[PDB]
């Protein structure tokens, strides 16, 4: 069997795992979360494997499995350099996101182990398979999994958030499978190496971009759109905003570089001022708007629809730099986004049981250790040199600008407005006066496990800011075959 | 040696930072200040080793960012510019180190002090020495996450915080500018290292470097408080004064200044940069110098006449005499830092009290620290054979020098900044030290005379000097204000010196004004800033101490009441961008949080939606009334419209807008 | 017209000198006398110039 | 010339970069195309990174005097600055163009 | 699969990093007759 | 005078010790162990990247140029 | 009121022997004075 | 689930943020409404859309030099 | 006077007026760590700082003492009649 399969099915045994122990023993539950950590290990050491044995420079897919046994809907399994780091961020994330949430569950313990691992399987299989109807399939398998999510382990507006993402992600999602049926009517499958030969006409290129769009706006998500979000990624367990937005926001940031870029060619560039006028509203309207929320993780929550306006008008520019870019920083916001809810969601939230700004002041009196996290973690929102986050929002506001100069000056802005509510919300809950009064008792600082959670993900953030040509070299080759265009001496070449 | 002096300040930081519970506050101490002097010997070693051999060094470690046609060195390039740079971060940094062991003696909180001070030098050490313009940013950030850190280093006060989200936001303002400037660069060249830049700018489209110098001027300003992006550096003095004196007057602020001198073999190629930095740096000088005579707080007054020199130094870039400007930035640091640690010493001395008008005499109980700070006032006003009259005049008459208009009005201008700076280095003086005692009487009450009898042991309080490790630096600083202008002199300005022959300070021989200022301009204005300070310092003792009533004839005249109020409130400039343009970008949030995302996006949304089709459903749901007679009439009805649409061969349209039609009927109650 | 209020600019002005009869003179008398008479207060404006002055002559007489 | 590496030969296109006479439907050969378009462009672009670390040592050397010394590093750089950028094939391999 | 090059370009137009062979030359004379300025880039090499 | 150093590292108090939890088995020995055996194996894999091919071969033709010398 | 009222230039622009035009980067680029017009 | 520490919650505070969570349940359309959903949504995002429309390859600063111009049409 | 604080407070820096007593234990060996990660990286500029001119054989240039490429050029030239 191939070993990109081997991803898919350790964390369906592990769920086999959970609910067949109880029979062999009234169990302990921790005995339940010690499997599903264990099960989240091995896909981590496995995808490190993979990621050993890759190919940096190579065209074809790799670690694939010869089937010829075809039916109607057949799993293709391929591993690319514009997919490995994908795939590698959500097996690195979901052993931390496990281990955030692991004393806050309380309650149905079991079918909390079982959605995470169950997810983890369905995002694993969304940046694997070859085809795009295929890919459909498992972008759209995490939303019954996700309105349980929410509904049984959420915050109070539970309910309404939850059917907030479903019916938002249902919708849009909708409008992706009319253009995804049209194409495979017009050329006969799915297949990624089927569908990049083909080269579609202008007028039909036109009307699949307005429905690959409609997805992909509705999932960025883009400023008119984006209530689902700020919902969701609030009501939502911290576990469930981890994955939430580190893992599933890239859905659609690695989807337009499968299904845009090379089969929609002419429409992606006739209409990038679209794309780039709604972009650069969104870097405005949503920077304003995280300066006066009174919610701390909502505040985390607007930041991620600002970061991902930066990223899809990178990989809306034509350029090697601004494609590469756009993976940084979709990477870089993984692992940032990642941990400022884990101080918003996951600490403040477990010892105040509040999330209203009004109730925090000066908390570096008492927890020096998670005052020093939450800067360097908020200092990186802020896009600042030597973390990740800089160099992707470096090369993507490039891109933007060489193709379009206007719309990224104002893109631009968002060097001076991420500063700005960055360093607010910092300032107002670490800083801005002494341990607030409304703290009636003393608060702990970190515990062993709320700090080397941290400690990694703020480690991943520097060292590959540092060196972020261990991301980059992998990407080179293979982004180099999504770029539309000629030069009059390169071209055609006898 | 090279990347050694890199690394120390950044390693005794990690020490002191991160494991100040191991070492101790002594333990922190003492490797926070000998790390750093440690570097300092290493750089005057590298000043006679690369510039005095015309030696440039390189080294390349690894790359940083490796796309095509972008590769990014985490490289370093010692030239002669560079150098010069550190010699003054250095001894600034090692004094100030120094300095600190003893003003921040009963601090809770020395180990993390003493670790910003440290992690501030490896900064600017970064922002000095590397390869690229990409790379030079990381001190250029670097330095801002430090001043950040250290105007709000007591983060328990609001002032404190509100001070340094100000140094923060509007450094990143400038950033955005010199990234968008970053961004041409790459877009024009592929590149942005020196030696790429440079090597290839005279070819340049003279548009694209329209574009780069305006970024890199604009970023620029911010950093080194120019008119427009100024407003932080008088709020950095909340943080403590030993921090006032290395960043927010001696090092950080060069920043900005630096920038232009590194990017001069490149910016050269536009007249309209040069002479946009020549009047942006003339207006800052007199714009600086009024505010500074109207000010209540010692800090307040050294931080704007901190700006009033920066003001001096872009107003030499634009007049395109690089390497003068350069050598009022080593000056200047100097005399700058020895005013701070000399009013370090008055405020420390008494309550940590900063108001001149509670201050007075103070002279006899501070011998050393007035001299010391009139050693600096000396060469802050450029007295003759100070080291600020061989930089300061210098830039005055070669302004003349270049014959032209504006050379003319900014010499004016300059001038008339000149002899401001004159009138609140006299109002500092006589205030703390040569006036009348101002301030509470235990400043003053000695142990000559008995004024206790049964509490004789203590509670006397009569404004104490320092200990060695408050004056050994005051001392040291004041001997270079004094002799170091002489001693470089040849160095920097020379008549033909070939210092500066890496194209580290590329002046376009189209440009250069060295000749005629040393010949063409007449002894008048020569020698006429001389005549100035001491006319005008003569006529301010006398109105300060001889005739004490004019000034408030003026103060309390209705002309005097709002001049005095228009510079005592910096040109109302603070208060027009926290109203206008603050508060503006507040209201905006609000409006699309309160409006749009709440409001109109939900109305015309899914709550909308919900309302909407909720009360359409129960409408419709209220004909399903189990009446078999009533259902029966539905289908025959129901019946007729099959037969009507598919007979009468109407247009699908029609049928549509009954349908639509039929909705919205539903949607309406009653 | 005057204000309904006595104060006025002119005679505020006027009053602005040293008053020839004050109930706190004694407890203001410190702040003008002894260590801080006016003799006393600029007698150290210039610390070194009266031990330069008389060095530097000395250099002056020595080259002739 | 410097010797061909052995790690040079298991990556080395064996075909021309283009697309004229070649087989769609034959997927080996279609993209061995587009790997020898993208390793030509490539190529190129390396060679400016190689004269560019040429012209920075030219530029050191020479100091004052680089404004003469190093001009024919200068003009090869800058005409692969105008000529090398990694456009892709999916433009080349879409349409056909020919010098008539 | 292939389309002819004209075909293409008459949708999404020469520019925008589509720069089909001889775009300087037709450029050059599109600047002309705008702008009416002849195009003479500096040889930057002082010898040849 | 400077006080003794203080405080509860994880809020463990002087008296007893920090509790495992659970997660400190598989997290420090098979989370981060694998990114050690990582960081270690990734020493030794080939370089496959675009640019290292790109390089040997565009040194070969500035070679035949003057651009770069030759050392045959 | 110092542009109704001030000085004009007395120094004539140094002339530099072939205007430097090896020094400065050949003829694509600018140049010295040299037996010009003022 | 877990229980945290005492906090002194205001009374004013919750129903502040209680006022924000519920508060687009009362939104309307009125005039002055209208006037700022119509400035934001369409107006602003209509004339960034137009300065990017028609400055699009306009300019281009890729290798130009002296002689040359930045305009590409 | 010094500021009342929480003695349940651990910070990495210290935190309020904290000095060990074994501090010039731990203040030596952490010199030595220091000194040995500049050893180390002066022994990494020695061989990898690239100048393109080289010192006189008699002016002031401690670098000739233990940089590589300075010091094989001066052996080089040591060698000739
Ligand atoms: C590198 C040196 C880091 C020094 C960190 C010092 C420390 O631990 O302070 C904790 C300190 C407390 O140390 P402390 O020992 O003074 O504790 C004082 C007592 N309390 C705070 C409990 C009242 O915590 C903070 O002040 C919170 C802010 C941390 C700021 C982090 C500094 C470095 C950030 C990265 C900068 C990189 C810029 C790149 C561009
Ligand atoms: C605040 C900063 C603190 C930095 C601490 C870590 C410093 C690490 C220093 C590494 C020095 C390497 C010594 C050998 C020289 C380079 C040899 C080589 O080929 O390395 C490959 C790679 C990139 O280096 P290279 O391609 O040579 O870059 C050109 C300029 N030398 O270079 C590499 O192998 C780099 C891989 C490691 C990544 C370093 C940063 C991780 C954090
Ligand atoms: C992004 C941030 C952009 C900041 C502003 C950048 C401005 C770049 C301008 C580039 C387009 C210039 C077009 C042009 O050719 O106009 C000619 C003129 C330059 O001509 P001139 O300098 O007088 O002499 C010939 C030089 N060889 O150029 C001009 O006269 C244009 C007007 C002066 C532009 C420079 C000053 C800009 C000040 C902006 C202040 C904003 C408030
Ligand atoms: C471009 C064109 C615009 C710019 C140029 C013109 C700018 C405005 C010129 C008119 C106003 C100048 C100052 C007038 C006097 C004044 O208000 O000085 C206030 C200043 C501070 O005094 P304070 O410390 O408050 O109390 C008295 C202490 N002796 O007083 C002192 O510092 C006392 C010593 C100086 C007093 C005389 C100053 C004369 C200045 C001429
Ligand atoms: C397409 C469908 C939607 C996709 C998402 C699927 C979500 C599946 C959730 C996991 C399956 C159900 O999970 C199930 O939860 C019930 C809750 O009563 C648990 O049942 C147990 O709960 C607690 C646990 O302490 C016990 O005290 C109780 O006696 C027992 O009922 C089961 O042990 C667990 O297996
Ligand atoms: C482009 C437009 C957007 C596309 C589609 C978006 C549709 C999303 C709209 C879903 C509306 C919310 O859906 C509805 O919300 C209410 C709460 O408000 C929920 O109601 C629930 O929450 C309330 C909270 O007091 C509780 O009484 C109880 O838990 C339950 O009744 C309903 O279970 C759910 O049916
Ligand atoms: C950035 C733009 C985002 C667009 C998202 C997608 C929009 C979806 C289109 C339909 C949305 C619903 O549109 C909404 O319809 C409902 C009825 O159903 C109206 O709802 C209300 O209408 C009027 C007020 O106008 C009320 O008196 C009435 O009681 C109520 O039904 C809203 O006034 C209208 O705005
Ligand atoms: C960081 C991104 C940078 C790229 C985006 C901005 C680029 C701006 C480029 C502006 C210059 C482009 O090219 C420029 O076109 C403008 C058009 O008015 C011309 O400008 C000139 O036009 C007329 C003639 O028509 C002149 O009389 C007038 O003095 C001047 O405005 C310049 O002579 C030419 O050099």
């Amino acid at each position: 069997m191939s070993l990109l399969y081997v991803l898919l099915i350790i964390p369906i045994i592990g769920i086999f795992l959970i609910s067949t122990i109880d029979s062999f023993y009234f169990f302990n539950v921790s005995y339940y979360k010690k499997i599903a950590l264990i099960t989240t290990i091995l896909n981590l050491i496995v995808s490190l494997i993979i990621y050993i044995l890759f190919d940096f420079s190579n065209n074809q897919f790799q670690f694939i499995q010869e089937n010829l046994d075809l039916s109607f809907y057949d799993i293709y399994l391929g591993v690319d350099g514009v997919s490995i780091y994908f795939v590698l961020l959500t097996t690195i994330i979901m052993p931390i996101a496990l281990v955030s949430n692991w004393n806050s569950i309380t309650n149905n313990i079991k079918s909390y182990l079982i959605i995470m691992l169950l997810l983890e399987t369905l995002l694993l299989a969304v940046f694997l398979v070859l085809d795009v109807l295929l890919f459909y399939i498992f972008f759209e398998s995490i939303l019954p999994p996700l309105f349980i999510l929410i509904g049984l382990f959420g915050s109070s507006n539970k309910v309404r958030a939850s059917f907030y993402i479903f019916l938002y992600t249902l919708l849009g999602s909708l409008f992706l499978l009319l253009s995804i049926l049209t194409m495979s009517s017009i050329v006969g499958t799915t297949y990624f190496d089927v569908l990049l030969k083909s080269s579609f006409e202008y007028t039909t290129q036109l009307f699949l971009f307005f429905g690959i769009f409609i997805a992909f706006a509705v999932k960025t998500p883009v400023w008119g759109l984006n209530s689902w979000l700020l919902r969701a990624h609030v009501e939502s367990p911290l576990g469930g905003s981890i994955v939430l937005a580190a893992i599933v926001l890239k859905l659609s940031l690695y989807g337009v570089f499968r299904l845009i870029l090379p089969i929609l060619p002419q429409a992606s560039l006739n209409l990038t001022y679209i794309v780039y006028a709604i972009g650069a509203i969104t870097v405005l309207y949503a920077s304003f708007s995280t300066l006066r929320t009174v919610d701390v993780k909502e505040l985390i929550a607007y930041s991620s629809v600002a970061h991902a306006a930066i990223y899809l008008m990178g990989v809306f520019s034509n350029t090697i730099q601004g494609l590469e870019g756009a993976i940084l920083l979709g990477l870089a916001h993984g692992f940032v986004s990642s941990g400022l809810f884990i101080c918003a969601g996951g600490i403040l939230y477990d010892r105040t049981g509040t999330r209203l700004i009004y109730f925090f002041r000066g908390l570096t009196q008492i927890m020096p250790l998670f005052s020093l996290f939450f800067f360097i973690l908020c200092l990186g929102n802020a896009g600042t040199p030597l973390t990740l986050n800089f160099v992707g929002e470096f090369m993507s506001l490039y891109g933007t600008l060489e193709r379009l100069p206007i719309a990224g000056m104002l893109a631009s802005t968002s060097i001076i407005f991420s500063a700005a509510y960055s360093i607010y919300m910092y300032n107002r809950i670490a800083f801005g006066g002494s341990v607030s009064l409304y703290f009636i008792d003393c608060f702990r600082d970190l515990t062993k496990r709320e700090f080397f959670i941290l400690f990694t993900l703020v480690s991943f953030t520097v060292i590959l800011g540092i060196y972020p040509s261990f991301v980059l070299d992998g990407l080179h080759y293979n982004i180099s075959s999504v770029v539309y265009g000629i030069e009059p001496n390169a071209s055609y070449l006898t | 040696m090279y990347l050694s002096i890199i690394i120390l300040p950044l390693l005794g930081s990690v020490v002191s930072g991160f494991f100040g519970r191991k070492v101790g506050v002594s333990g922190a101490q003492l490797i926070t200040c000998s790390s750093v002097i440690i570097t300092t010997i290493l750089s005057i070693i590298a000043f006679f080793e690369v510039g005095f051999n015309n030696i440039p060094v390189t080294i390349n470690i690894f790359r940083w960012i490796d796309s095509e046609w972008f590769i990014i060195n985490w490289g370093f390039q010692y030239d002669s510019l560079t150098v010069s740079m550190l010699i003054p971060v250095l001894i600034i940094s090692s004094l100030v180190h120094i300095y600190s062991i003893s003003y921040m003696s009963s601090d809770p909180h020395n180990q993390r002090f003493f670790s910003y001070l440290s992690l501030f030098t490896f900064m600017m050490i970064i922002l000095v020495t590397a390869n690229n313009y990409l790379l030079m940013f990381v001190g250029w950030e670097g330095v801002g996450v430090c001043s950040y850190l250290l105007v709000s280093f007591w983060f328990t006060r609001i002032a404190a915080n509100q001070s340094s989200i100000s140094a923060f936001l509007t450094n990143r303002v400038g950033d955005c500018f010199l990234t968008v400037g970053m961004f041409a660069i790459l877009w024009s060249l592929g590149n942005l290292d020196y030696a790429t830049v440079f090597s290839l700018a005279p070819y340049i489209n003279s548009n694209v470097v329209i574009i780069i110098g305006i970024c890199l001027l604009i970023g620029a300003m911010a950093k080194s408080s120019q008119v427009g992006l100024h407003v932080w550096l008088p709020m950095a003095m909340e943080g403590p004064t030993p921090v006032s004196a290395l960043i927010h007057a001696a090092t950080m602020v060069t920043a900005g200044v630096y920038l232009l001198m590194r990017s001069s073999p490149l910016i050269e190629y536009s007249s309209t940069v040069l002479l946009l930095c020549l009047w942006l740096g003339a207006i800052t000088t007199v714009f600086s110098s009024l505010i500074g005579l109207f000010q209540q707080d010692i800090k307040k007054v050294i931080a704007y006449s901190t700006m009033s020199q920066l003001g001096m130094m872009v107003l030499s870039i634009g007049l395109s005499s690089y390497n003068i400007a350069l050598f009022h930035l080593v000056n200047h640091a100097f005399y700058k830092a020895l005013l701070f640690l000399g009013a370090g010493s008055v405020i420390h001395a008494v309550a940590d009290n900063q108001d001149f008008r509670k201050f007075g005499g103070l002279i006899s109980y501070l011998p050393l620290t007035y001299s010391v700070m009139l050693i600096a006032s000396l060469s802050l006003v450029a007295f003759p054979f100070m080291t600020g009259f061989y930089s300061k005049d210098f830039i005055l008459e070669s302004a003349y020098g270049q014959f032209s208009f504006s050379g003319v009005a900014v010499y004016i201008i300059a001038t008339i900044g000149a002899i401001f700076t004159t009138l609140y280095s006299v109002k500092v003086l006589y205030l703390t030290f040569l006036s009348n005692p101002n301030g509470p009487r235990t400043y003053y009450r000695l142990a000559i005379d008995n004024f206790f009898s049964a509490q004789a042991i203590k509670s006397y309080k009569p404004a104490h000097e320092g200990d060695f490790f408050l004056t050994l630096p005051l001392v040291i600083l004041a001997l270079f204000s004094i002799f170091f202008g002489f001693i470089t002199k040849d160095i920097f300005i020379g008549l033909g010196s070939n210092f500066f022959v890496d194209n580290s300070l590329f002046i376009h021989p189209i440009h250069e004004i060295m000749i005629d200022t040393e010949f063409a301009v007449p002894v008048l204005f020569k020698l006429l800033p001389f005549i100035f300070t001491i006319s005008f310092s003569v006529i301010a003792l006398t109105l300060s101490e001889l005739l004490s009533e004019l000034v408030i004839y003026f103060k309390f005249s209705r002309f005097g009441y709002n001049i005095f109020g228009f510079f005592n409130q910096r040109f109302l400039i603070e208060f027009f961008y926290n109203k206008y343009i603050t508060n503006l970008i507040l209201n905006l949030g609000g409006q699309i949080t309160k409006i749009l995302d709440k409001g109109s996006i939900e109305l015309f949304g899914p709550y909308g939606l919900e309302r909407g089709l909720v009360k359409l459903s129960k409408n419709i749901s209220s004909l399903s009334t189990s009446h078999v007679t009533t259902y029966a009439l539905y289908i025959l009805v129901g019946f007729i419209l099959y037969l009507i649409y598919n007979n009468l061969l109407l247009d699908y349209s029609y049928l549509l807008l009954i349908i639509i039609l039929l909705l919205l009927l539903m949607m309406i109650g009653e | 017209k005057p204000n309904i209020t006595g104060f006025d600019m002119r005679e505020f002005l006027r009053h602005t000198k040293t008053p020839t009869y004050d109930p706190w003179e004694r407890h203001e008398a410190w702040r003008y006398t002894g260590r801080f008479s006016r003799f006393n207060r600029f007698k150290g404006a210039l610390p070194g110039f009266g031990i330069a002055t008389v060095a530097f002559t000395a250099y002056c007489v020595f080259e002739h | 010339p410097t010797p061909e590496s052995e790690a040079f030969l298991a990556k080395k296109p064996q075909v021309p970069p283009t697309f004229d006479g070649v087989d769609y439907e034959d997927n080996k050969r279609l993209k061995q195309a587009q790997d020898a378009i993208i390793r030509e462009q490539w190529v190129q672009v390396m060679m400016g990174r190689l004269v560019r670390e040429e012209l920075s040592k030219c530029y050191y050397r020479e100091g004052v005097n680089h404004l003469e010394k190093c001009g024919k590093l200068r003009e090869r750089y800058l005409q692969l600055l105008a000529n090398a950028k990694v456009k892709g094939y999916l433009f080349e391999q879409q349409n056909y163009w020919s010098k008539e | 699969r292939r389309r002819p090059i004209e075909e293409t370009l008459a949708e999404i137009g020469e520019g925008r990093g589509i720069k089909p062979p001889g775009y300087y030359e037709r450029r050059a004379q599109r600047l002309k007759e705008k702008y009416g300025v002849d195009i003479n880039p500096v040889c930057a090499d002082p010898d040849q | 005078q400077y006080d003794p150093p203080t405080g509860w590292l994880w809020g463990v108090r002087p008296g007893e010790k920090y509790q495992n939890e659970g997660w400190e088995g598989p997290f420090f020995y098979g989370f981060w162990g694998s990114l050690i055996v990582f960081a270690i194996a990734y020493a030794y894999k080939p370089d496959t990247s675009i640019q290292t091919w790109a390089l040997e071969e565009a040194r070969r033709r500035l070679e035949a140029e003057g651009i770069l010398e030759d050392p045959n | 009121v110092v542009k109704l009222t001030y000085p004009d230039r007395v120094s004539y622009p140094r002339e530099f022997e072939g205007g430097l035009e090896r020094e400065l980067g050949g003829a694509g680029a600018v140049r010295a004075f040299l037996c010009l017009d003022d | 689930g877990l229980q945290h520490y005492k906090i002194a919650m205001d009374p004013a505070l919750v129903r502040l943020g209680s006022m924000i969570s519920n508060r687009y349940k009362y939104f309307r359309w009125t005039k002055r409404t209208a006037l700022v959903s119509f400035m934001y949504v369409v107006v602003v995002p209509s004339t960034i859309g137009y300065l990017a429309y028609k400055t699009d390859g306009l300019w281009d600063l890729r290798a130009k030099r002296r002689g040359d111009l930045i305009s590409e049409r | 006077p010094k500021i009342p604080y929480p003695k349940h407070v651990w910070s990495p820096a210290g935190g309020w007026y904290a000095q060990p007593a074994n501090w010039k234990q731990n203040t030596a060996i952490f010199g030595l760590v220091i000194f040995g990660i500049t050893a180390m990286v002066w022994k990494y500029s020695a061989e990898h700082e690239v100048r393109h001119k080289m010192p006189e054989p008699d002016r002031f240039y401690p670098s000739r003492y233990w940089v590589k490429q300075i010091k094989d050029y001066e052996r080089a030239q040591k060698e000739k009649q």
